């Protein structure tokens, strides 16, 4: 999965 | 609320406590004490909310994925029928996930979104509808699911433009937000081109500024150019 | 009970739902809720229950020491007053892991060990009884501190004298007994010669064995028999 | 901490 904060 | 008896500084102090206990449940249970105190967050406060809630709705995420999955093989060509169970079970799962982006969402409508006029809250708290109803959406298939795939471009889309007149490039706040829209637009509004677009333009025009950081700051917002480029890599 | 609505047979394909998605809770729930239909459990269905438990009562002890910790901290000299929010979540928290040991020995209690016949499962519950009153020991102070040492106690000699006359040096429910006892002596009852010394008697009768073990069960016994090696190599 | 089963 795509890296989020 | 279990939590309108104890003071707002004892729910801050013990949000703490639990983030060091690596208890994310109760740290979730007293920032959604904290903020129902009324009164707005400071900087470090917003954070521990943001802390509380992603490792919780993270973890629910993670087991809904894991069951999806679960569930998508035995519904293959071949699969033997067991039953019912592992729709129930992703059902529960999925149900518990939502009550949690409700009621983080609840949060943010009631009232703290209304009361955030500087531009570092507004976006922070903007951002967070954004998120919540992207995480809605990561489960939503009913007549409503493009109404809150709309929910949240509408909240990411008024903090970026926030973000635009009111931060620097590499104002933190603005790259993760301009992060997390970059993944929406990839994940949930089958939009790779914009996502790529964003996280490079957003990129681009934070290296151009870090000229002007100190080494603290600096170090804040590399790590989130790098979560970017983490991302191009991923889908060119 | 909320799953007495529920098929024992659904309540056992949950549970390993559950554990495939790491949701530790969900899966204890529905371990218990099996149980409580009255039946036995199999070898794999014992399995599932201290799987479930174990992860749960783990998570809690690792956040009841860090705020114990914590706690003896604040109660050193030079310490700033923090006032009672510390004493307050260490409470909280041990609460709950009490209430869980209660839980697991109320199943243990009604009625899994007086229905226990063949040495497999009743060494496997009265170990169980033993942890589950050695995790209530772990967090004890009061006047009942003893005796809930001497019940972890009472359990596990009892589970110790049926293996030495039931099982073989190597079966592994054995030695993980020999392991956990070996560990209360050490850890609760100020025994570390009588932890030293059971350690390496189980583990030299279990070398003696092994000659008699195919190869699947030789690698199930030398993993505990590592793991009675660790703990002896950290004593001494 | 000691290894327990
Ligand atoms: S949930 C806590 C982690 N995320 C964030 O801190 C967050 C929230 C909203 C927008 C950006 C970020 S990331 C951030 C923010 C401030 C300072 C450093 C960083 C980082 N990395
Ligand atoms: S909670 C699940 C992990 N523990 C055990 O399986 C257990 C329980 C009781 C006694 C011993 C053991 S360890 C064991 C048991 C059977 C086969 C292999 C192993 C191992 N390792
Ligand atoms: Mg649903
Ligand atoms: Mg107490």
């Amino acid at each position: 999965f795509p890296a989020t904060v | 609320g279990a939590m309108g008896s104890m003071e707002r500084a004892s729910l801050i102090q013990k949000a703490k406590l639990a983030e060091q206990a690596e208890r994310y449940e109760d740290m979730a249970a007293f920032m959604k004490g904290a903020v129902e105190k009324g009164e707005e967050l400071s900087n470090e406060e917003r954070n521990l909310l943001c802390v509380a809630y992603k490792n919780v709705v993270g973890g629910q995420r993670a087991a809904w994925r894991v069951l999806s999955s679960i569930e998508q093989k035995s519904n293959e060509e071949g699969s033997e029928e067991k039953g019912p169970e592992v729709r129930e079970y992703r059902e529960k799962v999925e149900t518990e996930l939502q009550g949690v982006c409700d009621t983080v969402l609840g949060l943010l409508d009631s009232h703290l979104i209304k009361e955030a006029g500087d531009a570092e809250s507004r976006v922070f708290y903007l951002k967070m509808k954004g998120d919540y109803y992207r995480y809605l959406a990561e489960v939503a298939t009913g007549d409503d699911k493009k109404r809150i795939i709309d929910s949240a471009r509408s909240a990411y889309q008024e903090a970026m433009d926030i973000s635009k007149k009111e931060m620097p490039p590499t104002n933190p706040i603005r790259l993760g937000l301009a992060l997390n829209f970059s993944v929406f637009h990839y994940e949930i509004a089958n939009s790779p081109e914009e996502a790529i677009s964003l996280a490079k333009t957003t990129f681009d025009e934070a290296m151009a500024d870090l000229h002007t950081l100190s080494e603290d700051s600096y170090k804040d917002s590399t790590l989130i150019m790098q979560l970017l480029r983490d991302n191009l890599t991923l889908w060119t």
